[PDB]
């Protein structure tokens, strides 16, 4: 009858607690209205696509690859410097990897986020598969933010994360 | 009511769909050919294209006949690639 | 199935009926379009594949009295070059012209299914009466238009590559 | 071989302590089963299969040129790319092609006539993957004879294991020639 999230309000109806990631978070009620399968299958995608992007925020400052050496540490600037022809091969990986995506959201059924890709077969014990559901989905949400974050402050400081970490220069001098 | 019936060419079918993917009757010549063939050749239309169209992309006044001819497969690709779906949707 | 190519299925479209037909197209080009077509257009390119490789022998053999004038010593594409300006191509255009208004005429009856592809009714000395005299002589025809197509290639690509028309190409080498 | 129970198939374990991937098939000739990454879940394994038969036959064939050349070249190959040996043999070619040399078109040559068998075979493997008769490497070439009936059997898995053993040799000798610049001889 409550939400876990929120002990003073109702639990929504559309939330009952046994999805992964399931608090009874909604105090929008985002649930009511959209499709509860759809609304779950792009939070896994933007937290993949966040957990992928928050490490590779940080990754470059740490380790570059040699054709990549030159390119700056700072992910925005690295991202106006890489070219249009390698842009237009990630675009086109990308694009190859989201229409399985298609075909499993517009021409199937399936679990939110199963495009059947566990080539280690770590999901095969119900418990650990139960661990790693929830985990993937918070550590999507986790990614999600910090990514965020990175994104802001690399665009106020023109630096990367750890650089602006080591310079300790963590305060606005206004809008860029 | 009192219209004039409408002429068409000949053998004209009825190509309207609710399916999945449209009848194959679409593609027209190209009915009859393989998936398999269609993705083959949208991805060698689509590299011969994209070549040919790097080769000319710094125009000169005096461009090659071949290359332009070319050029013209990236946009072809696309058909192909669209039809590749449509006839592996359709049991080819 | 497919004799020609062992690993690769049996066209779809070729069932093996019409002369020459080992089961061969790798590519599936017979499913696009009409065999009907396919097999007209495989019937011209062989006859004037294979004159256009009797004539470049011919023409390497032997010149008629005063085309050498003209010609110089170009041989080939050369030669082509050098009479389209004095016209003789275009006399050779126009006449082919002609004969192919009404071998268009020919295809369209063709593709209606009135008349069988590459057959013009042309028997003047009534070679293949007989029917199997016939069949014999329609599998040699395909045959030997692939070889001189392939035989033509050959030869305008060793022109372009050394310069020299077949035969004199062979003589030195 | 063939030893369904022995050096192929079954109860083969490659790794004792972790299983191999239910789709990996233990009817395949050179079923080790060995699949820790799992790229059988992934791709289709008449994809994988056709990949591997490829890859081996084309190493093989290298590894047998690397060796060829090494030990004879050609009369006249000398002359037009001096003393050049395994890939430097390669771009020796191509840039006597550029150069404007004929007798320099090795490269070109190859590929135009591999090119031209992989376009025309690229069919059979679309077949193959759309269920078709044809196995993943079957190319029913075997003009000689050579593998047929009980043979077939030690001939693929043969086959299999040469082209892998091949795989590393090559990239072995590519590896040892752009270090030291010698050829599979010359290391040894
Ligand atoms: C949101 C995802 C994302 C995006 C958009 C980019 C974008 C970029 N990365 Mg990459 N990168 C990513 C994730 C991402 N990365 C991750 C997860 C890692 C950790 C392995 C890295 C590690 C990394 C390095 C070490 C470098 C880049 C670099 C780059 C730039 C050139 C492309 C390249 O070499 O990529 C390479 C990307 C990968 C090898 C991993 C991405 C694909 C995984 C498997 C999914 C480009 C701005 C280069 C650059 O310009 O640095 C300054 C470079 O040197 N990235
Ligand atoms: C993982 C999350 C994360 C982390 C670790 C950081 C870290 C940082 N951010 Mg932030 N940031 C994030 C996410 C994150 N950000 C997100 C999601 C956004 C929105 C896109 C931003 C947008 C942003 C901007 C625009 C800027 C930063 C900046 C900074 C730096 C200085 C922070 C500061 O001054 O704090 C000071 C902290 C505060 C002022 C606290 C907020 C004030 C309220 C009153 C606090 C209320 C507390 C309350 C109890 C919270 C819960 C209530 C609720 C339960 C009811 C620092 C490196 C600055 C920077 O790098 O400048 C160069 C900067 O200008 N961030
Ligand atoms: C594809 C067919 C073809 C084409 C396009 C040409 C084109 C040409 N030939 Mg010809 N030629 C051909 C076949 C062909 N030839 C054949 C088959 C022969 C052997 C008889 C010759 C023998 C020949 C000679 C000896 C000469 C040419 C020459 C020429 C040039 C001027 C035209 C001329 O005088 O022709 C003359 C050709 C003929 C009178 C014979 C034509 C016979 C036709 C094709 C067959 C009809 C069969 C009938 C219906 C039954 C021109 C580039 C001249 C030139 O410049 O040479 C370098 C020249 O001197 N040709
Ligand atoms: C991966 C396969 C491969 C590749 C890419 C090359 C590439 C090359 N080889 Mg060849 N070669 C190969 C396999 C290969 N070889 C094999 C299997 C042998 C042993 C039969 C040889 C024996 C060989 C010799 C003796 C020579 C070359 C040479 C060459 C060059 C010109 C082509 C030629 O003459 O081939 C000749 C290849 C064959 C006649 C057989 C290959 C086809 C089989 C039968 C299928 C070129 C760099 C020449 C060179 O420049 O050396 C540096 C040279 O002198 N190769
Ligand atoms: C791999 C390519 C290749 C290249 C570039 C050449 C180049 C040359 N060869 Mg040839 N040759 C080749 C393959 C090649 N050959 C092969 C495969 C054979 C065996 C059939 C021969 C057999 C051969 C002979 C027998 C002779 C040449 C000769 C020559 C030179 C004249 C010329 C530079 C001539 C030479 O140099 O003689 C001393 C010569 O007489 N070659
Ligand atoms: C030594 C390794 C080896 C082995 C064991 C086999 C075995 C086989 N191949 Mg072959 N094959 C090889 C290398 C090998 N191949 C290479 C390098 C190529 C690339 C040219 C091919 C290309 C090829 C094709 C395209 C096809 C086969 C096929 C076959 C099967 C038909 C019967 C046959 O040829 O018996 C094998 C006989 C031999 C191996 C004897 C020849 C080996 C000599 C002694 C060595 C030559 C060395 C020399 C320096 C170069 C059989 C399983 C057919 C099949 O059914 O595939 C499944 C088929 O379609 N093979
Ligand atoms: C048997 C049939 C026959 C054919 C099929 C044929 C075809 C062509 C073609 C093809 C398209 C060209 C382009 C061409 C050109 C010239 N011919 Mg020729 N010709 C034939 C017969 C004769 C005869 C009998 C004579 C002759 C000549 C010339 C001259 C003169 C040049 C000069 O005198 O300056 C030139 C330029 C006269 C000559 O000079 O011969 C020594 C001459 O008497 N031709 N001739
Ligand atoms: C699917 C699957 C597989 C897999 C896999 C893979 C490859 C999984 C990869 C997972 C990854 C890369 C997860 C990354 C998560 C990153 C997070 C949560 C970052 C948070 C950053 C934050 C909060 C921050 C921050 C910050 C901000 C914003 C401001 C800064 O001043 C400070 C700070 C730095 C603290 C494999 C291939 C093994 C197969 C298997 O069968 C199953
Ligand atoms: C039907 C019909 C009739 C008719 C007729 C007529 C006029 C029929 C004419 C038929 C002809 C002219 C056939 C010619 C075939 C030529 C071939 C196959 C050439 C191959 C060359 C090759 C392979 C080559 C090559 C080469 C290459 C590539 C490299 C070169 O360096 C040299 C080299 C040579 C080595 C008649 C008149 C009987 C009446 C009948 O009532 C109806
Ligand atoms: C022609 C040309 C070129 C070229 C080129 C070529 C031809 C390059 C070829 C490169 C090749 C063939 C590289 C192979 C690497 C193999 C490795 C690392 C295997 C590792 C195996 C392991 C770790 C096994 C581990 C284990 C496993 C899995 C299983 C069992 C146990 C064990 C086996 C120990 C260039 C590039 C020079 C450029 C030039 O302009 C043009
Ligand atoms: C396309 C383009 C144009 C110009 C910029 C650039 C070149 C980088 C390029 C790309 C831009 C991109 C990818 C921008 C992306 C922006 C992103 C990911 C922004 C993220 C914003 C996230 C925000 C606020 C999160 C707010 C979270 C809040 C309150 C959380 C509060 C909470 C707390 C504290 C307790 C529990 C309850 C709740 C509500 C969860
Ligand atoms: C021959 C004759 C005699 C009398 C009457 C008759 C009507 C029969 C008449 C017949 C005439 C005929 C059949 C004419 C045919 C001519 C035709 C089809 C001409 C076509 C010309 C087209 C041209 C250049 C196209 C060039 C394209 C270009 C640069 C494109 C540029 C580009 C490319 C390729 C890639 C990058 C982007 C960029 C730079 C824009």
């Amino acid at each position: 009858e409550m939400s876990k999230a929120i002990p003073f309000a109702e639990r929504p109806a559309k939330l009952d607690g046994k999805i992964p990631g399931d608090v009874g978070f909604d105090p929008l009620g985002f649930s009511d209205y959209y499709d509860l399968k759809y609304l779950r299958e792009a939070e896994i995608k933007h937290g993949r696509i966040c957990m992928l992007g928050a490490l590779g925020w940080l990754f470059p400052e740490f380790a570059k690859l040699p054709q990549f050496a030159s390119l700056s540490t700072n992910p925005l600037k690295a991202a106006t410097e890489l070219g249009p022809a390698g842009w237009a091969q990630i675009f086109i990986f990308v694009g190859a990897l989201e229409s399985f995506s298609y075909e499993k959201i517009y021409y199937g059924d399936s679990a939110p986020g199963d495009l059947g890709f566990d080539p280690l077969r770590l999901g095969k014990n119900p418990v650990s598969r139960a661990h790693y559901e929830v985990a993937e989905i918070k550590n999507g949400r986790l990614a999600m933010i910090g990514l965020g974050g990175m994104i802001h402050h690399s665009l106020l400081t023109k630096q990367g994360a750890i650089e602006q970490i080591m310079s300790q220069n963590f305060y606005p001098s206004g809008f860029p | 009511a009192g219209y004039s019936p409408v002429p068409s060419p000949d053998n004209t079918k009825e190509t309207y769909w609710e399916t999945k993917a449209p009848s194959s009757q679409v593609l027209g010549i190209g009915k009859d050919v393989s998936s398999g063939n269609y993705i083959v050749a949208s991805v060698v239309a689509a590299v011969v294209g994209a070549a040919c169209t790097g080769q000319c992309i710094p125009l000169t006044v005096s461009p090659n006949p071949v290359f332009i001819l070319g050029s013209f497969l990236l946009p072809y690709s696309w058909a192909l690639h669209v039809a590749a779906w449509i006839q592996r949707n359709n049991g080819k | 199935m497919s004799p020609s190519v062992p690993f690769l299925k049996r066209p779809v479209a070729l069932d093996g009926s019409m002369v020459g037909d080992v089961g061969f197209d790798p590519l599936g080009l017979s499913s696009v379009g009409d065999i009907k077509f396919l097999r007209e257009a495989e019937l011209k390119h062989c006859r004037l594949a294979m004159l256009a490789a009797a004539g470049s022998m011919a023409q390497d053999l032997y010149t008629f009295p005063g085309v050498d004038k003209v010609i110089g010593d170009a041989k080939m594409t050369a030669v082509h070059d050098k009479l389209v300006s004095q016209g003789a191509m275009g006399q050779l255009l126009v006449w082919i012209g002609f004969a192919e208004v009404f071998a268009t005429m020919a295809l369209f009856e063709t593709l209606d299914g009135k008349r069988a592809p590459g057959d013009f009714k042309f028997d003047p000395l009534g070679f293949g009466k007989n029917p199997e005299a016939l069949k014999r002589y329609q599998l040699a025809e395909i045959k030997n238009g692939r070889l001189a197509m392939l035989g033509f290639g050959g030869m305008v690509h060793g022109y372009f590559v050394t310069g020299k028309g077949p035969l004199e190409l062979l003589t030195n080498f | 071989l063939w030893e369904d129970g022995k050096v192929q198939g079954k109860g083969l374990k490659a790794i004792p302590f972790s299983d191999p991937p239910e789709s990996l098939p233990s009817d395949m000739v050179g079923y080790v089963g060995f699949d820790p990454l799992g790229f059988s879940t992934l791709f289709d394994i008449k994809f994988l299969r056709e990949a591997e038969l490829k890859h081996g036959r084309a190493a093989m064939l290298a590894a047998a040129g690397a060796i060829a050349q090494d030990i004879f070249t050609f009369p006249g190959v000398t002359s037009v790319i001096g003393d050049a040996k395994m890939t430097g043999a390669h771009d020796a070619f191509l840039k006597a092609a550029a150069d404007g040399n004929p007798k320099a078109n090795a490269m070109s040559q190859l590929f135009v006539w591999i090119g031209f068998f992989e376009l025309v075979s690229m069919p059979a493997l679309f077949e193959t993957l759309n269920g078709g008769e044809r196995a993943p490497g079957d190319f029913y070439f075997d003009p000689l004879g050579l593998g047929k009936g009980s043979g077939r059997a030690r001939m693929e898995l043969a086959e299999i294991k040469n082209g892998r053993l091949a795989m590393i040799g090559i990239g072995g000798m590519v590896h040892h020639y752009l270090l030291t610049g010698k050829g599979p001889i010359g290391t040894i």
